[PDB]
């Protein structure tokens, strides 16, 4: 029942920057 | 304990608030997001009890609050009512829906601060909370509540908004048109407390066929997807092929003269507006989550829709669990309970410095 919040926490603590998402065209502001 | 060290979810929903502590696998108050004042203020249930007595609002529309006065009652009566809480004792979690405007996430920042004197808050997207309640931070979902239906796509916890679909199609929609097929068939179901009856036998009776014509085909060859539903007043009718022809809208909303596409292909178009390298991440993950998606056999529907969409080989995986009706509270009660976003709170101090504007470089 608790795994979900042991994995979020791991998945969200690797997480790359915003700077990275844009450089690799996932995030696109414009 | 609801103590101090405790968070508080709330979740505004054009249809229902869900709200609750964070820690607890479900909502502790679900009610309707209504309030009625005087004829010619009750909140929620209350608000509906008395009706005989009042006039009733939606104070949020297609997900978007509208109306800020109305919105203060609920968040008021949430609180003190429902959650029997003093909020400003708790960092408080709000939900919002996606491409909510800049100047409605501030106004939410507003009102949590200075009318309820929160020690901190926080504004999340109501799919972002879904995923992260499967344990995801990477995927699609598909979130289909009562005012709005949307596709976000969501790489390691941000959303993606230039891909992200919104469709004014969703369950409220699906009871208008289950009481316009119910009516065809010789019902009669016109009027609002009629609309709540034709509510109830949409969420009893109602699925979704995984090949719509077979099923019609079925359904005209014996009364063997037939169900009776008695009404208050004691009268039976029958329920035969508007049991699926109702949701199949989702999938073809021409039924009700939209020109969308369907929710399958808007999770096609969202997945192909974001870049090719995280498309496998998508399709592996389609989370389905709200009231509107809980239909049975509405998810081997959507992996048959998409399996015919994505390309031969890609590996599809739909993600719809039991609790998909609660899944955005429960990712908020979830995320607002980890020790690792304590430091991601918005913080009373925080607003005193910078005013609501900082939620736009505190929460996305
Ligand atoms: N078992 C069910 N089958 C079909 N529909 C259901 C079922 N249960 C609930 N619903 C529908 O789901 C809707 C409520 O869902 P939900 O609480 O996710 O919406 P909301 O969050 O209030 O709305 P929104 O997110 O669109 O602002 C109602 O239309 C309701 O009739
Ligand atoms: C039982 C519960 C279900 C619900 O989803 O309720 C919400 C909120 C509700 C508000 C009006 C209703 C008279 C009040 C109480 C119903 C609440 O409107 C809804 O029923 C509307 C009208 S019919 C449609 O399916 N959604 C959805
Ligand atoms: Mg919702």
């Amino acid at each position: 029942k608790r795994e979900i919040k042991r994995r979020l926490t791991r998945k969200l603590s690797q997480r790359p920057t915003v700077e990275e998402l844009r450089e690799r065209k996932i995030l696109i502001r414009f | 304990d609801e103590d101090e060290t405790t968070a508080l979810v709330c979740d505004n929903g054009s249809g229902l608030v869900k709200a609750g502590f964070a820690g607890d696998d479900a909502p502790r108050a679900v009610f309707p997001s209504i309030v009625g004042r005087p004829r010619h203020s009750y909140v929620g249930d209350e608000a509906q009890s008395k009706r005989g007595i009042l006039t009733l609002k939606y104070p949020i529309e297609h997900g978007i609050i509208t109306n800020w006065d109305d919105m203060e009652k609920i968040w008021h009566h949430t609180f003190y009512n429902e959650l029997r809480v003093a909020p400003e004792e708790h960092p408080t979690l709000l939900t919002e829906a996606p491409l909510n405007p800049k100047a409605n996430r501030e106004k939410m920042t507003q009102i949590m601060f200075e009318t309820f004197n929160v020690p901190a808050m926080y504004v999340a997207i109501q799919a972002v909370l879904s995923l992260y309640a499967s344990g995801r931070t990477t995927g699609i979902v598909l979130d289909s509540g009562d005012g709005v239906t949307h596709n976000v796509p969501i790489y390691e916890g941000y959303a993606l908004p230039h891909a992200i679909m919104r469709l004014d199609l969703a369950g409220r929609d699906l009871t208008d048109y289950l009481m316009k097929i119910l009516t065809e068939r010789g019902y009669s179901f016109v009027t609002t407390a009629e609309r709540e009856i034709v509510r109830d036998i949409k969420e009893k009776l109602c699925y979704v066929a995984l090949d719509f014509e077979n099923e019609m085909a079925t359904a005209a060859s014996s009364s063997s997807l037939e169900k009776s539903y008695e009404l208050p007043d004691g009268q039976v009718i029958t329920i035969g092929n508007e049991r699926f022809r109702c949701p199949e809208t989702l999938f073809q909303p021409s039924f009700i003269g939209m020109e969308s596409a369907g929710i399958h292909e808007t999770t096609y178009n969202s997945i192909m507006k974001c870049d090719i390298d995280i498309r496998k991440d998508l399709y592996a993950n389609n989370v389905m989550s709200g009231g509107t998606t809980m239909y049975p056999g509405i998810a081997d529907r959507m992996q048959k829709e998409i399996t015919a969409l994505a390309p031969s080989t890609m590996k599809i995986k739909i993600i719809a669990p039991p609790e998909r009706k609660y899944s955005v509270w429960i990712g908020g009660s979830i995320l607002a309970s980890l020790s690792t976003f304590q430091q991601m709170w918005i913080t009373k101090q925080e607003y005193d410095e910078a005013g609501p504007s900082i939620v736009h470089r505190k929460c996305f």
